């Protein structure tokens, strides 16, 4: 999907300054490329309420809604 | 069609008013906070072209001054001053007002700006030369209707005066 | 001269020093026991001791419940809230009969707010992009830094270099009044109002005092007109409308206020609610009203009744004394209203007449109090006014019993109409 | 002779109530037929309404159908005139979804109570006779009016010139200053625009110069109900509301600043209560939460002269299984006085009818008016009215000039009454569902 | 328009000259007084002289009640508004019970506006200034503009050259100005100038046709109620609104009054007409007491329509009342304010003649010996059910190779489907 | 301190269900008087609410008006501490407009259950020394210290002005400054370590993440029909943090007091409602006999079904003895701080037990005003004769109601 989420800064970087408002993360232990093959139950009630109103929309009318 | 007599008739104010209740939290969580941050930041950028529109029509009426109207009603000396210079005025004439009070001159000049008329105050607290600038001006400039002194300035510095009528407000 | 209403004439209770009612005064006449039992509950109420304390005026129609409410409200004055409401006001379409409730509940409960007020007025100089802007009055110039969310408010005024502004920063509201009265000059002709320039400090601070309900602290907290902040504004264009305020938003205001009285930066007013027509109320409001009352927070509650023994609303086939079950009876005080005697009627018709600036002899008196003997009091008194205008008409100031007569002819009560049809 | 929005109701004869000075009725005037108690009592409570000293004042018109109550109530309403607000409503439009039955009655009464504002303006009014507007590509400009007495050149401020360049200000334009605000209003032309301008196809009439001073102290008047006043100040958007009807429950403690405000308006100089009319024709569909809320409502310092009318006699309140007269509990009918209406006679059946005739342009035989008098006493007097306009129809097919008694006859046996259709389903009644 | 309805071949009340109905014309069969008297009703209608005047058709089912609304409608015809209700529409969810009846009420006022606008247009071929010396300075602005008539050059007011370059003209620029603002108006590139490698939609125009200066009128239909919206709700508030539900909004009587006025004004000028035109209100028993309430001040508003009611009930009992039984559902105190047409059963005649006329409109063929079998049927049973046995059998017809109706394909239709009374028979047993 | 927000009510003088460590309930304890029984049966339930392990218990308190039931629910509110969730609500309160009965119930059952949540942070309070941008310094009245800005807590210095003297607290993980003033100096610790507990009811988490600014659904209202997608995948991350050991559950106790207004569909609801393992122990109360079930045509010994009847147990009240109704008076007086001779506590009981236990304690307030009006002290027999002359009670009422019945309206 292309999706990219910042989450947080390195814990090698705490100590760059004595007090900063930032959410330090640890190093990812795995390899850079990690696959998984993953299960999810859904019922098709959730699938019907997904569709029943736009989301995560950036138009107006969908940040209002 | 009703905008004039909306304006008229627009005065509730709320007797209290309040923020929003803000939701406090320690430690926030970094993706609550990056969506509420971009969910604001598309508000206005997308509200940017119609800000002040929304403004204008959500603001609530906090404040109510009282009406200017209310100054002349308030003293029967100020509504018979109203005619007095409704008249004056109709003469063409120039009308010069005194009074004894700082704060009753300072009413004068609430009830002359609500008649839409020049003026020019020289209070005590105009030095001399001030004093003999505004009324130089007064003199030069035959648009201003109305010059109003204070009874305690030394008017003993003023030798002509271009006015015609003098209306003593207080004794 | 205001207009007259039904119950212009009460002006009070009419008690001595010693709480007894005397036979004609505060334009109350007779129910010397209804308006003593109504004095010691003005003296409850005075107290401030005592939370959900319950009274019933129970009694015939036209026997002045109404008017010992109403001369209970005048006994408290002003000062001690006063919230008249009817049974049948609680069947909103917005919001439950319980939530209908509890507002009427939370409105009797005042409370005097002294709030230090700082005011920036003057004229503006310089609106320099946080924006450090500059005023001017007729002592001197400051210059002052302020939040955006001014800046923005100033704008939304579209305020220039030049014009008299007045900025209280309590409520972040600014109010533009007008261009300065120096540059009234400078145009022959201009779209805009000139004022003089204030006379005061650029920055000043006033203590006030505000009168408040419960009731408007907790709808200002449930729906939030101060936010001035993107998603508030977004908010605040939605179609107001009541909403079901919860019991942790009642909570929060109660602990508010209890810090304020601790501060002593404000001072708690108990009041009274006032019920006319309570067997208008159905079972779910006397129930919820059961735990209502009993609460350490409500009010001073006044209920009147004029019914005998009818069936419940909401109910199938359960009857009671006046229409409100005997678990709420048992919760109140009773007062009783008694028929008027002929005497006081004609003292009441006096009274009525003496109200509306009607002069009456004393022959009409005496047939207008014989009418009243029949028919009812309210009847005997409106026909005050029609048998007046006829007495102008007629060229006479004063009632005859000629134009009584006339006016009784003309307008039929409830029984002859009811005669008529049967 | 065009088609008006307005025409030919039921009640278009009605133009007052027909008094003389002692409030006597007349026997015919100003549309009025009989019902000489009835007319009398309605001229006493129009005077009592006029007067405005007394408030919440209620008279239940009670009569027999047909009687002439909403008749009584029309010529009230064309006698006390369009200045004193007069709201009539039907007892079946306070069921409302967007509102509880006892705010709509609020909004009823609230509605039935004028607030005449009062204001001084300063008002510029002349001849344009020069303008000239400079700007750069600050404004500047100068503007020359006159009035027959005098001439008079101003000089501009921008949003002065702004709002001329947005008004479109020419040369011969007789315009209207608001000095209060700067507001422009265009009064007409005096002249012509240049002849040798292409398009500007118009020759539109040109106003008379003004006369007397340029700037005048004008007073002004501005009517305003309390449920306008309400209505604005219940939200930012409010007077949206006034329009579309989308109004909620307004809340008690706006209504009680409102009161409070209109108070000191009316103790200072500001304003003039001017209390009205709220009639409730057939007030027994009401119910009885809504008469309860009547009773108290009249008690209010505000509360206009309410006027009922119904035909129900002892009949059961609505909601309840309790039988009263006209409808109505006893703790209200004790609040009001009752007039009662009585059934017509030969002669006022006929000038009725004659007036009807005359008000829908119908020459009509003399011999014609009997049959239908007589048709009229039989089945009902609106009946009869109705077959003067079917008579009518029925006179000009066959290119009659006046309505005879075959024209009578035959929309008679046209058009059945409520009685010989009731035979006639009665005869048929098998053929009708659920007998 | 191309399917055929249950009235589709009522094409009118079928009247002489001398107001009596034909026997058998326009579709209708019999019911000559009603008939008759719905000429009546029309003349009344067209007259517009009367406001709020009702007429109830009252009779047994399957009488024509409708057919003669429907019919009276045909004869009005397409110019006088016609609004169609049925009684259960009044229980709204968005809105009151009164509001929906005074909306359809308005929505059977109808007003024709009458627009006369004089343009200016054309291909713009020059826009020299013509300076000149103040008693640089202009005092015309001369505009050239062609069309495939011609040429013409106009001599408009100097003021025009702001709104020229605010709408960016230029030579052969497509333009159009109005006679009485003297605003111009641009439309695109005139499409002699566009080229075939060149990409753009909007900014291309044809060359107007006609004379540069063209005098047009514009006529536009609408009703009271029409107007009634527009100005209830115009159309952020207004995304915030598209957002949002858009429901009905009970109206009040202050737009109502002040819509009246503007049309009255209008209609001074002269640049409106109205047609009032009639409100048919069909299963009216099914309106509760409010309604009909309601209906009582309703009718005596002189800016109502003609209302058209239709019952079928008889003695029953009204709706929202408990046990108050009237003559046909409708409470005594509305049935003084209407006139009642009866409308009578059919004779085996009219049956036979009904159905033929169905079978016309059709297209079916039906024999003379299947069309009485058919109307013995309907002699028993019902009109309607007869009636509604054409189709099948000439489908049935169709299947077995006939192109006309056979007894024995009605005999076969009739076996398969069954009436009302039938089915209670076999309910019964 | 005077007239503070929570004045003198009904059940004012009760605090606590006055119970010993045996749960045997004392004479006259906590304001409480008589009773045992159910005071026993009161404080079992407080035992089992205490514990938390049983879900879905629910108890219904049955007796006579004024017989002290509302009182007993009272006082086992007060006994339970003020950590642990206690809802009351009246029954008529689940007819919303804005929600459906059983939604309402659904919110107040979830009301009644906490979910308690201890979380660490870091908080440093000083006073400021310098302000170089980035460098701070601040400083305690027993050390001082430096600090290197990040940009992020640049910007946030910078939009609250900082500057030194101010005395100021920041939040080291948010940057949450706020001026507390300018200068008393902090004393200790300049940066410290603080655990702060927050109990959070499961409506609050669900209304919370319903919406964005949900939580303002909390305060006025406006909360519909929380979807139950929602409410399920809360249900199974508050087990995830019970698990994990990040929360730990409080089962409180929801009181609907007059319980017989609900209908057969609400009492059906509850049927199934208090069958999930986060159901909370359910209070009830009702002075119904055998009467007819609202929304049914059916009577059943309280106006509830008998199946909810046989998910709960009952508790009776009986009526007081004379004793008991004085003790009541004494306790009442002391409350309101009311004076009474001993012949007028004796007038009072027996006017107590002739007509009505709320009576007389309306009395007592009359009384005192009646006798604070002549000047008086202590409440005398003659007070009480005068309050009983003024102020009618429901039997007194009826019978004057029935001497004058042609006058009143609708009367049958
Ligand atoms: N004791 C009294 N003295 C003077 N006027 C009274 C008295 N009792 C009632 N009235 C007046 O007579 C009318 C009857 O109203 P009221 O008796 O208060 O209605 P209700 O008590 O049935 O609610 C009102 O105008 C009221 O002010
Ligand atoms: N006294 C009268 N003078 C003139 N017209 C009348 C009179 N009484 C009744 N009418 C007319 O006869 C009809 C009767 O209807 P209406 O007056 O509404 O009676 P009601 O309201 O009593 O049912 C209306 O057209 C009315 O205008
Ligand atoms: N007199 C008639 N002439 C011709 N067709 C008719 C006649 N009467 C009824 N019809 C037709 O037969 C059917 C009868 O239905 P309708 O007129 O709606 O009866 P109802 O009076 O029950 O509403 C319709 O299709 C109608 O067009
Ligand atoms: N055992 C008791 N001890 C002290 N006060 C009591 C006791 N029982 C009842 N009361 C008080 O008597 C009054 C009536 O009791 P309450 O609990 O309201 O009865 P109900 O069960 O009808 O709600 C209240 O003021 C209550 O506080
Ligand atoms: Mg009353
Ligand atoms: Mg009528
Ligand atoms: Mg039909
Ligand atoms: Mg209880």
């Amino acid at each position: 999907s292309g999706a990219v989420k910042r989450q947080g800064r390195c814990d090698t970087y705490a100590t760059e300054f004595d007090l900063e408002a930032e959410e330090y993360v640890p190093l990812p232990k795995g390899d850079v490329h990690k696959k998984k093959e993953i299960i999810q139950d859904v019922t098709l009630h959730d699938l019907d309420v997904a569709n029943a109103r736009p989301q995560g929309g950036q138009d107006i009318l969908s940040m209002m809604g | 069609s009703l905008q004039d007599v909306i304006d008229r008739v627009a005065f509730v104010i709320p007797p209290v008013v309040a923020a929003p209740p803000s939701l406090r939290v320690p430690r926030p969580p970094p993706l609550y906070s990056h969506r509420m941050r971009i969910l604001r930041q598309g508000l206005r950028e997308h509200a940017a072209p119609y800000f002040q529109q929304l403004r204008q029509t959500t603001a609530p009426r906090l404040l109510q001054f009282p009406e200017l109207r209310l100054v002349q009603f308030d003293s029967g000396k100020l509504e018979a001053l109203a005619i007095l210079l409704q008249k004056l005025k109709s003469e063409g004439r120039r009308v010069l007002i005194l009074s004894q009070m700082i704060l009753m001159l300072d009413i004068l000049e609430m009830f002359l700006n609500f008649h839409y008329l020049t003026y020019v105050r020289i209070d005590e607290n105009a030095s001399s030369e001030q004093r003999q600038e505004l009324m130089r001006s007064f003199n030069r400039d035959r648009r201003i209707f109305c010059a109003i002194l204070s009874t305690h300035s030394r008017t003993t510095g003023i030798n002509l005066v271009e006015a015609d009528t003098v209306v003593f407000y207080d004794n | 001269t205001q207009r007259i209403a039904s119950h212009s004439h009460v002006k009070g209770l009419g008690l001595d020093e010693s709480g007894l009612a005397k036979q004609a005064a505060s334009g109350l006449v007779g129910q010397e026991n209804a308006r003593e039992a109504c004095g010691v509950i003005v003296e409850l109420i005075k107290s401030k001791k005592m939370a959900g304390r319950a009274v019933l005026l129970a009694g015939p129609p036209g026997t002045g419940k109404t008017a010992l409410a109403l001369a209970i409200a005048q006994e408290l004055g002003s000062k001690v809230p006063f919230c008249p409401m009817v049974g049948s006001e609680v069947y909103s379409t917005e919001i439950k009969k319980t939530e209908v409730l509890m507002e009427n509940f939370r409105r009797a409960i005042g409370l005097r707010i002294k709030e230090t007020k700082e005011v920036y007025e003057g004229e503006v100089t310089e609106l320099t992009p946080h924006v450090i802007i500059g005023l001017k009055t007729a002592k001197g110039t400051k210059q002052l830094k302020l939040d955006p969310s001014i800046f923005e408010s100033l704008q939304k005024e579209r305020v220039e270099a030049g014009d008299v502004i007045y900025i209280e920063a309590n409520s972040g509201a600014v109010k533009r009044q007008g261009r300065c009265d120096t540059y009234a000059t400078e145009f022959d002709l201009e779209a805009e109002e000139y004022v003089p320039l204030p006379k005061g400090d650029v920055h000043k601070k006033k203590e006030i005092i505000q009168d408040v309900t419960l009731h408007d602290l907790d709808v200002a907290n449930a729906r939030p007109q101060g936010g001035q902040d993107i998603l508030s504004m977004m908010g605040q264009l939605m179609k107001p409308k009541k909403t079901e305020i919860t019991d942790k938003l009642r909570g929060e205001i109660n602990k508010v206020v209890n810090k304020y009285i601790d501060q002593g930066i404000a001072e708690l007013v108990p009041g009274v609610l006032f019920v006319d027509e309570v067997h208008m109320l159905d079972i779910e409001c006397f129930t919820y009203l059961h735990r209502a009352l009993e609460s350490s927070i409500a009010p001073i509650v006044i209920f009147a009744s004029n019914r005998g023994n009818c069936v419940i609303r909401g109910t199938e086939d359960i009857t009671s004394p006046h229409g409100i079950p005997l678990d709420l009876l048992d919760r109140v005080m009773i007062i009783r209203t008694m028929l008027y005697t002929p005497q006081e009627m004609k003292q009441i018709i006096k009274i009525r007449a003496q109200t509306e600036g009607i002069n009456i002899s004393e022959e009409a008196l005496n047939h207008l109090g014989e009418i009243g003997t029949k028919t009812t009091l309210r009847y005997s008194v409106q026909l005050l006014t029609p048998a007046n205008l006829l007495a102008k008409i007629n060229g006479k100031d004063s009632i005859e019993k000629e134009h009584v007569e006339e006016i009784s002819e003309l307008f039929y009560d409830a029984k002859s109409s009811a005669k008529i049809l049967a | 002779d065009v088609t008006r929005i307005e025409r030919i109701g039921a009640h278009s004869h009605i133009r007052g109530l027909g008094l003389d000075d002692a409030l006597e009725p007349r026997q015919a005037s100003q549309g009025m037929v009989g019902q000489l108690a009835a007319r009398r009592a309605a001229g006493v409570v129009l005077e009592m309404i006029r007067e405005g000293k007394i408030a919440g004042r209620a008279v239940l018109i009670a009569g027999q159908p047909g009687t002439g109550k909403t008749a009584i109530a029309m010529g009230m309403a064309q006698a006390l005139g369009p200045d004193t607000p007069f709201t009539a409503i039907a007892g079946s439009e306070i069921f409302s979804l967007e509102m509880s039955k006892t705010e709509a009655l609020t909004q009823a009464f609230r509605r039935s109570i004028g607030v005449r504002i009062k204001e001084e303006t300063e008002i510029i009014e002349g001849e344009v006779v020069e303008i000239q507007i400079d700007r750069p590509a600050s404004k500047v400009g100068k503007l020359t009016l006159k009035t027959t007495e005098m001439e008079t050149i101003y000089d501009l401020g921008t949003k002065m010139i702004e709002s001329l360049t947005k008004d479109k200000v020419q040369a011969g334009d007789v315009i209207t200053i608001d000095k209060a605000t700067g507001k422009i209003s265009k009064l007409g032309r005096s002249f012509t625009r240049a002849r040798d301008y292409d398009a500007m196809g118009s020759q539109t009439k040109f106003v008379q110069c003004p006369d007397g001073e340029l700037q005048k102290r004008k007073e002004v008047v501005h009517t305003v109900s309390l449920h306008e006043i309400d209505v604005i100040n219940s939200r930012t958007q409010g007077f949206l509301a006034l329009f579309s009807g989308d109004t909620g429950e307004i809340k008690s403690e706006v209504r009680e600043q409102i009161n409070a405000k209109v108070a000191e308006w009316r103790e200072e100089g500001k304003a003039e209560i001017i209390p009205g009319v709220l009639f409730i024709d057939e007030v027994h569909m009401l119910d009885i939460e809504s008469f309860s809320f009547l009773n108290r409502a009249l008690e209010s310092d505000m509360a206009p002269v309410l006027i009922m009318a119904t035909n129900r006699g002892i009949t059961r309140i609505r909601g309840t299984s309790y039988q009263s007269p006209h409808g109505i509990p006893i703790d209200l009918l004790d609040r009001l006085l009752i007039v009662s209406t009585t059934p017509y006679s030969e002669k006022d059946t006929k000038q009725i009818l004659r007036i009807r005739c005359e008000e829908e342009d119908v020459e009509m035989s003399e011999d014609a008016y009997t049959v239908l008098t007589r048709i009229g006493l039989e089945t009902s007097l609106r009946y009869a009215i109705q077959l003067i306009t079917a008579a009518s129809l029925v006179c000009r097919k066959r290119k009659g000039t006046e309505v005879q008694v075959d024209d009578i006859k035959r929309v008679y046996s046209l058009f059945l009454d409520e009685s010989r259709s009731t035979q006639y389903m009665k005869e048929y009644q098998d053929a009708f569902l659920f007998n």
